[PDB]
């Protein structure tokens, strides 16, 4: 048994998307396909369901009209269409295999990530940050490499060939005004800091950008 | 619909300590068939939920015996005898009885340990920012626990709250500690007019707020 | 849908060949169909019937191996019924014929003609076959790894509406005409309740009579059914309004006191708007004067709703049946 | 829960020739196949699980049972049985607001009873004739019919009270002090009291108003016996 | 005509299904609280008692795989072995008659017939308390009469057209 979903989708506000869930290894036409929306903040919300064999569909009151289910039997796939995309509709959507009053939602899709925004594929605007001139030096000092003005996600910020895997705190990205921004910090001894050579290996696979600019000691 | 509620929202518990999650229902979810269809789903971060318990007590094949569900009517509890690292995640209820089928609020299980003091560091903007025509002031609050943390910004003595950016990281694994990267952004005319930029931290481990200030005039 | 059809199958058998010269010029013979291989064509969408032909007449056999088999059969196929425009509805009932065990690579169906043969049709007198054309399709089933062909016949039949028109629609229209007459009936006759109750009961009876005809499907609602339901709602409203009006009409100073605002409104403003002028009459007796005033208020209230209902009924009927016609 | 009911129909497959020691039945898939299903239009399919059952006490019994969980689509009956039933039931209370002078109370209440009884018989003809449980709609109609019969009796009594004159009945002092002073105050009626025959008419009207309240709280509370269904 | 299980010692077991329409005399004295006694008389048609004799496998009729109808409940079902002679033929013919004693569950018919009948009967004497000025005594009594007649006709379509009870 295995449910496969489509890849991440990025669409402008007011558009409509069509997410596909394909199931194999079982009787596809006789199992309901629960669709679940999980906002990045928190909370799993059930959108609705469809029984591909027949055409029956149920929609939760919140998502009624927003979502439309169509099931194709020839190819073992079920499709959900979201109408009039907006900001709050950006989330990860799951498809699951359910049979009411019997076998539960045992198998899930890998999860399709949908983001709604009018921004374009802006490359990174990394601004490496170094300790301020007015800062004491202790036996244990923390570095920093800030990445901002970038879109879409994700960006695999790290150190030289994983120079220091431990002590790394890659904070989650956030939308400052319209482009995602994040920050990272690692803890390194101050004694070795003048000697050791470490660079924040910033990367942006969506823009195919791999820039590794270190922080020169102040 | 049947409103499902879970308490507590967070249930800190140390390793090897029994934990209990509560699940209440708006109305009785017992069904005429002689069974009540309640299910428990655990979602590790960045993964699709995995079924754990269905029909209150029955265990989905392949789950550790430590899990154990129970309840009746409108009061259900999921008990974990000896938790571990792999038990971290979010637990959701699910009522499979009354159409439409709705999810629970969600319970974020965390692990409790010795209280850890915060680590506060402050950095100013960068030269490239200065050229870009703005300001990006940020201080890191790293390795603090528990979640009883707060942050505020005191510019030139005055408190600045407009345009304040807040960002934090969930519980770690190597040290099981939190982090915060709240920031704020100013303009050049704003950047060069105030004398001192400060951001403070309030934590349980230290009732007296921590102070980390740097002077623009230097 | 029950039908009485002749299934005209024809194929080539390579073993049943002969040269008529040797057999006294016997070009063709009729042999029992149970002695020869026959295609196992079955009716897929069967319901309360037989899947395959059961009569097994004798099959014509020619000297070049050809075989012609034309057995009769009564097929009770399933077909989804649409009663939106009953009794003026047009149905589209289909029959799906195909080989049940020989896939395309072994047996293939060739459309003999492209239209059901109606030369020997027996005109039912209740339905008119607008069109009946067989379409060739080939699709794969999850049963098996081979493509299975079939031929789908779509019988587009249109109902002749005279019988059901006369027997349901016209009586329903006659009963509906009386929905508003309760408001024009004077309160003194003591028959308003009788009339409105009788209309409501008759409308419910006709709703049930229509219900026992149409299928119990939840996809569509017949237009006549919706119209009857709305007329029933309006008749219930008329009954409630009539009870209130009768209560108003029978008020007297010994029982009720007329608020000044009621007198003002319903004896100066409302009557003027309705073009009904009360004669300027002075009654010496105070109780009779008020008693008559209550009676006039009852007439005014009825006249308000008579206009309100006649406007609603006239708009509703046109706003419900006109678009379907166009 | 008719017409919002859900049926659980089973199909049991066995070999009526060979027992478990001769042939063993196995399930190719845990659910029935809908790969070529045609939607019903009245009944909605929910689940078609398949289970293989053995009898631990016999060891020669084996079968495969498919549970067909179907859910009725309720619009047709919700339009053809419930709405008319509710419309008829709403008329049960009007008889108590109908002036006794009109001479139409009996007609209204009797017609309501007739309609309710006809609908009850129809509902009895639509459902199986089994005596295990009663449709909530049928129970609610039965309770409404009982209420309407009580209303017929009450209307007969009120008509008898209304058509009383001082030349044929004498009003006891307690009747006065109750019905013309106390009860009207509770019901916010405040007899104008600005002749004995009209006192009887008011007394008859007071009884109606009292029962109009009782038949409104109960009827409104009758939603408890109806709202539970949907 | 299913397959018959044959054992090495000459035994033969035959368990074929059957759907029989057996006539039974219905007593509706206490309808809808009546109890019916409908019999099925089984016996060999051509083999007399000297060539085939029937034995009762078990007095009680097996109900292990019974499917509860929901309308009737089997109070008792016992087969009785009877032997009698017919005027056709000079030989004694044995038989086994099974008496099914079935008790009706009265909830359905109770609610659908008895209760409306009680409600209509409650109004029988009201016409004598109605004032004559109302001018609706006739309507009430006529309604009662016609309702009772309609219910009598409705019952008529259920009970058998017998004259014994
Ligand atoms: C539809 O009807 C069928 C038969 O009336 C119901 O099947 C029965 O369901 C119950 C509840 O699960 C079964 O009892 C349980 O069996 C399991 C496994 O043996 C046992 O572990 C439990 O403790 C409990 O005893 C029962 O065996 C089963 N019977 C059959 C013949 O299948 C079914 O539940 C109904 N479904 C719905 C949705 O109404
Ligand atoms: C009748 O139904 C068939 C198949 O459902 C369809 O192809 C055809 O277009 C229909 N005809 C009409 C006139 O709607
Ligand atoms: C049923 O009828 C048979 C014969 O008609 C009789 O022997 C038996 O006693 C009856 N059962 C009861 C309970 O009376
Ligand atoms: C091989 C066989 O018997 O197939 C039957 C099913 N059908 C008609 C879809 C092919
Ligand atoms: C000999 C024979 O066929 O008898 C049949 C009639 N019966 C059942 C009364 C004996």
């Amino acid at each position: 048994v295995q449910l496969q979903q489509s890849g991440a989708e990025v669409m402008k506000p007011g558009a409509s998307v069509k997410i596909s869930c394909k199931g194999t290894g079982y009787t596809f036409s006789s199992y309901w396909i629960e669709w679940v929306k999980q906002r990045p903040g928190h909370g799993l919300e059930r959108i609705g369901e469809i029984l591909p064999g027949s055409g029956s569909t149920n929609y939760n009151e919140k998502f009624r009209g927003k979502a439309t289910f169509t099931a194709d039997k020839s190819s073992k796939t079920a499709y959900m269409q979201l109408s009039s995309l907006t900001s709050e509709d950006s989330a990860v959507y799951y498809c699951a295999r359910y049979l009411p009053y019997y076998y539960a939602m045992d198998y899930w899709g890998q999860g399709t990530s949908v983001t709604v925004s009018s921004a374009k594929t802006t490359p990174p605007s990394v601004y490496p940050l170094a300790p301020g001139s007015a800062a004491q030096t202790n036996s244990m000092v923390t570095l920093g490499c800030l990445v901002k003005g970038y879109f879409p996600e994700p960006v695999t910020v790290t150190w030289n060939s994983g120079s220091l895997s431990s002590g790394v705190h890659t904070f989650p990205a956030v939308l400052q005004s319209d482009l995602y921004t994040l920050s990272s910090s690692v803890t390194v001894p101050s004694s070795t800091w003048p000697s050791e050579t470490v660079t924040c290996n910033v990367a942006h696979p969506a823009s195919s950008t791999k820039v590794d600019k270190k922080i020169v000691p102040r | 619909d049947v409103l499902m509620t879970q308490t507590p929202l967070s249930l800190p518990v140390s390793l090897g300590d029994q934990a209990s999650i509560s699940c209440r229902s708006s109305q009785s979810i017992v069904h005429s068939n002689g069974n009540t269809y309640l299910e428990w789903y655990l979602q590790k971060p960045g993964q699709s939920p995995k079924l754990l318990i269905y029909k209150v007590s029955n265990r989905f094949s392949g789950v550790p015996d430590r899990f154990s569900g129970s309840g009746s009517g409108t009061d259900f509890t999921l008990k974990i005898s000896r938790v571990e690292a792999e038990d971290l995640g979010v637990y959701y209820c699910f009522q499979g009885s009354h159409v439409p089928w709705t999810f629970g609020g969600g319970t974020k299980l965390e692990i409790k340990r010795a209280d850890a003091a915060p680590t506060v560091s402050i950095f100013p903007p960068s030269s490239e920012q200065l050229t870009s025509g703005g300001a990006s002031v940020v201080c890191f609050l790293n390795n603090f626990y528990p979640k009883d943390i707060n942050v505020k910004w005191k510019i030139d003595g005055s408190e600045r709250q407009n345009g304040v950016l807040n960002s934090w990281t969930d519980q770690d694994s190597k040290d099981s500690t939190y982090s915060m990267s709240s920031t704020l952004t100013l303009t050049k005319d704003e950047y060069e007019r105030h004398n001192s930029y400060t951001c403070e931290a309030t934590h349980k481990t230290s009732t007296s707020p921590i102070v980390k200030s740097f002077n623009r005039n230097e | 849908m029950t039908t009485n059809v002749w299934v005209k199958q024809e194929w080539h058998d390579y073993k049943l060949r002969w040269d008529p010269a040797d057999y006294e010029n016997v070009t063709s013979i009729r042999i029992p169909s149970e002695l020869i291989w026959r295609p196992d064509i079955v009716l897929y969408n069967n319901a309360d019937g037989d899947f395959a032909v059961t009569h097994l007449t004798k099959a014509h056999l020619f000297h070049d191996g050809r075989v012609q088999w034309t057995p009769p059969a009564i097929y009770k196929s399933s077909c989804s019924i649409d009663v939106t425009f009953f009794p003026f509805d047009q149905q589209n009932c289909t029959m799906k014929f195909g080989s049940w065990t020989y896939d395309k690579a072994k047996i293939d169906l060739v459309n003999m003609h492209s239209r059901v043969d109606q030369l020997d049709f027996w005109e039912s007198g209740e339905w008119v076959i607008v069109d009946a054309v067989g379409t060739y399709n080939t699709r794969k089933y999850e049963c098996c790894a081979e493509i299975y062909p079939d031929i789908t016949y779509a019988f587009v039949i249109r109902r002749l509406p005279l019988f059901y028109t006369i027997n349901l629609i016209i009586p329903c229209l006659l009963i509906s005409c009386l929905t508003v007459l309760v408001f024009y009936l004077p309160s003194e006759c003591g028959e308003k309740i009788t009339l409105c109750i009788s209309v409501l009961l008759s409308l419910t009876v006709f709703l049930l009579l229509i219900t026992e005809i149409i299928p119990s499907t939840s996809l569509v609602i017949p237009l006549i059914g919706e119209y009857l339901l709305f007329t029933m709602i309006f008749v219930t409203l008329s009954i409630v309004i009539t009870v209130f009006v009768l209560n108003v009409h029978h008020r007297s100073p010994r029982t009720h006191t007329m608020p000044t605002w009621v007198r003002r409104v319903f004896l100066d403003i409302v009557p003027r708007l309705l073009l009904m002028k009360r004669p300027s009459v002075v009654d010496t007796d105070f109780e009779r004067s008020v008693k008559e005033d209550w009676k006039y208020v009852a007439m005014v209230i009825d006249r308000i709703f008579l206009w309100m209902f006649i406007i609603v009924c006239l708009l509703g009927t046109v706003g419900l049946f006109l678009p379907p016609w166009l | 829960h008719f017409p919002f009911d859900q049926q659980n129909c089973t199909m049991k497959f066995r070999s009526w020739t060979y027992d478990r020691t001769e042939i063993d039945l196995v399930l190719k898939s845990e659910v029935a196949s809908l790969d070529d299903f045609t939607p019903s239009g009245e009944w909605d399919i929910v689940a078609l699980p398949g289970r293989r059952n053995e009898n631990p006490d016999d060891s020669t019994y084996v079968d495969i049972t498919y549970d067909f969980i179907i859910r009725r689509k309720p619009l047709f009956y919700t339009i053809n049985l419930i709405i008319p039933c509710v419309l008829i039931t709403s008329l049960a209370i009007l008889v108590f607001y109908l002036p006794s002078d009109c001479g139409e109370k009996m007609t209204l209440c009797i017609s309501v009873l007739l309609a309710l009884t006809v609908f009850l018989l129809l509902i009895s003809k639509i459902v199986p004739p089994t005596s295990l449980d009663v449709p909530l709609v049928g129970k609610y109609l039965m309770f409404t019919m009982v209420l309407v019969t009580f209303s017929i009796v009450t209307s007969v009594c009120v008509l008898n009270v209304h058509h009383r004159s001082p030349t044929t009945h004498t009003m006891a002092p307690w009747v006065k002090v109750v019905f013309l002073e106390k009860l009207p105050a509770l019901l916010f009626m405040q007899q104008p009291r600005h002749s004995v025959s009209e006192d009887w008419k008011y007394v008859a009207m007071v009884i109606d108003r009292l029962f109009l309240w009782i038949f409104v709280f109960v009827c409104v509370f009758g939603t408890i016996g109806m709202f539970l269904q949907p």
